[PDB]
């Protein structure tokens, strides 16, 4: 259940 | 681009060890490089096959012409997914990235995309927002076939994780790879020797390679052919380097490469040593020493090791398998545990009274069914992993659930015990030893008659109707244990007597025992039925008592000096303390 996440800024 | 790599370049330079053999797989994939639709190959087979090589092979091949004319200019190249993902921070650049890459090679309509892992791509490129899986933007290229890519996966995988996008399978053609044969494994180390011969500078005999694979195919049963075979050649050449002078050996030999396998496998070296070979000789007397009688039970463990260790051994049993019955108070147990320490091997042992229900024989081989802990390992498959060399003892076999033998059948059968997550516990090298006392009954039970009669045999039926045939069949001896003798059991107070000596030395205590009062401990303490236990006994009631009163509070609290005599007229012991 617990995943980890990945962001991306816009710029 | 930095992501992409010219294999071809790479051949070019020497970076790409050759090719040997495997025509057909080259074939098979060239032949569906130039198929109209599903040209895409793929490449699967079990790990350390040569799948990967195969796709690295084929540009080296290209760059030395032997190959069609068709094919006689097609640059392959390797993805490096880890370089793709590594500057994608900003929402963009992994598109930006791998749409330029398949740019690249549609232009070309010669250059064909080597991808390893490709399982790996289904999930690449998942952040956030668009959610643009890097699968997703192949996969219209890949449809039409403007872009050939060539894929390696393993058996586990293509069934979980690729199979499960029917999309991406499609597309694919399937090429089943499977490991070569003895014969050709020695063609291929032929040809990659020069490469580990310059870098070892050591120069490796005809006959070796042939014993490399076939002791490690023998011997070695994790992994594969071609890898297995190759390590023992590599790890050969290093011992020879590293010897203390600058190259004490400059070529490899047989027999060599027999001690590189025994330290993979931890199995015992053949061209035993001195060391080994005075032991095994003095393997019959040093028991002997320690446990009196039984002597038939001795020479058939020891005869097993002698000939597992000579050369002459089963293919796939274990070295020996063995039933220990008989009366209480015997050498049954005893005898397997000073095994183990006069060969210094770890002893294994297994109180089967422990696993009397079906779930707890389960537990030997693997884990409860769905258990949500990552320990799914098997007792008894991990201890024999982790000792191979060792002496699995399995006392109170009889009560143990019927479905234990149905386990010790395949071993003894076949030597290997497959566990749940698939790896394979060798028992070649592990002495297998059950001590049953089915039919103790009938031992200590009297007739009903003047004279008592042996009821030995009656055990023995017993023994058989709970053993069936079949594993009576594996069994290489049923040693059947005879009840002590009293000669026997005026050996066995020495040994009492010593140990009780060991703990008395630990408190600087010295004992002395006559004779005469050794003799009068026997008889009193002798009882046929009921073996030696007795005897430990009555040591406790006439020795140790009265010591522990006196070191606890006495004389022998810090002297020692004891010395115990008979008096004839009252057959009573006479215990003499000494301050000291
Ligand atoms: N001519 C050859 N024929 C067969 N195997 C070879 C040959 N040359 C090298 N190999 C072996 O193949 C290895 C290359 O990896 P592969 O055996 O293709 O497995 P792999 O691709 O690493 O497997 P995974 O990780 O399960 S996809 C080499 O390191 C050797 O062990
Ligand atoms: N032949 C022997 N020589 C010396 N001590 C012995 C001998 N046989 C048994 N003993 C001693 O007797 C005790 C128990 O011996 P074990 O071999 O462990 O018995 P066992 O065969 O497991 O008994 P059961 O009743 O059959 S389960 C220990 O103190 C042993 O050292
Ligand atoms: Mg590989
Ligand atoms: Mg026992």
């Amino acid at each position: 259940e617990k995943v980890r996440d990945a962001l991306k800024p816009p710029s | 681009e930095n992501f992409t790599t010219n294999l071809n370049q790479l051949a070019r330079v020497g970076g790409i060890d050759p090719l040997i053999g495997r025509e057909k797989e080259l074939e098979r994939a060239i032949q569906v490089l130039c198929r109209r639709r599903k040209n895409n190959p793929l490449l699967v087979g079990e790990s350390g096959v040569g799948k990967t090589a195969i796709a690295e092979g084929l540009a080296w091949r290209i760059v030395q012409g032997d190959v069609p004319e068709v094919m006689a200019d097609c640059t392959i190249y390797s993805l490096d997914i880890g370089s793709l993902l590594a500057g994608t921070k900003y929402r963009g650049d992994f598109e930006k990235r791998f749409k330029a890459l398949l740019k690249q090679l549609e232009q070309d309509t010669n250059s064909i995309l080597f991808i390893d892992e490709i399982h790996t791509i289904i999930g690449a490129g998942a952040a956030s927002g668009g959610q643009v899986d890097a699968a997703n933007l192949i996969k219209p290229l890949l449809s039409s076939g403007k872009i050939r890519v060539i894929g390696s996966t393993t058996y586990q995988e293509f069934s979980n994780i690729f199979e499960k996008d029917r999309a991406l399978a499609r597309r694919f053609q399937k090429i089943d790879i499977t490991e070569p044969s003895i014969e050709e494994t020695v063609q291929i180390i032929n040809g990659l020797k020069p490469k580990y011969e310059a870098h070892h500078d050591v120069r490796y005999t005809a006959k070796a390679v042939r014993a490399a694979v076939e002791l490690a195919v023998k011997y070695i049963n994790d992994r594969h052919l071609p890898d297995k075979a190759i390590d023992v050649i590599d790890e050969a050449g290093a011992r020879a380097r590293l010897m203390p002078v600058s190259k004490r050996k400059k070529t490899v030999n047989v027999a060599d490469i027999e001690s590189v396998v025994a330290r993979i496998a931890r199995i015992p070296e053949k061209s035993v040593s001195q060391s080994d070979r005075d032991t095994l000789k003095n393997l019959g007397d040093r028991l002997k020493m320690l446990v009196f009688g039984q002597d038939k039970a001795i020479e058939a463990l020891t005869e097993a090791i002698k000939m597992a260790r000579a050369g002459l051994g089963h293919e796939h049993k274990p070295v020996g398998s063995f039933l220990f019955a008989g009366p209480t108070g015997v050498g049954k147990t005893e005898v397997t545990v000073q095994l183990s320490k006069a060969l210094g091997i770890e002893l294994l042992r297994f109180d089967m009274s422990e696993y009397m229900e079906r779930h707890t024989v389960s537990r030997l081989i693997g884990a409860p069914p769905g258990y949500v802990g990552f320990d799914q390992g098997g007792l008894l498959t991990d201890a024999v992993i982790k000792h191979p060399h060792a002496v699995l003892l399995l006392d109170e076999i009889e009560k143990a659930h019927p479905d234990v033998f149905n386990i010790l059948l395949q071993v003894m059968d076949n030597g290997t015990l497959t566990d749940n997550n698939g790896r394979k516990a060798d028992f070649r090298n592990v002495v297998l030893v059950m001590t049953t006392n089915a039919g103790v009954r009938e031992t200590e039970r009297k007739s009903i008659g003047l004279i008592h009669q042996d009821n030995s045999t009656d055990a023995m039926e017993e023994i058989k109707k709970i053993f069936t045939p079949e594993f009576r069949n594996r069994l290489d001896n049923i040693i059947w244990f005879d009840h002590l003798s009293t000669d026997v059991i005026h050996q066995v107070v020495d040994k009492f007597i010593v140990e009780l000596q060991v703990q008395l030395d630990q408190k600087g205590v010295s004992l002395e025992v006559s004779q005469e009062a050794r003799n009068w401990l026997a008889e009193k303490g002798y009882d046929r039925a009921m073996g030696a236990r007795p005897m430990a006994r009555v040591i406790q009631d006439n020795l140790k008592k009265p010591l522990a009163n006196e070191l606890l509070f006495g004389s022998l609290v810090d002297g020692g000096q004891v010395t115990v005599a008979l008096d004839k007229e009252k057959n009573e012991l006479t215990y003499g303390f000494q301050s000291a």
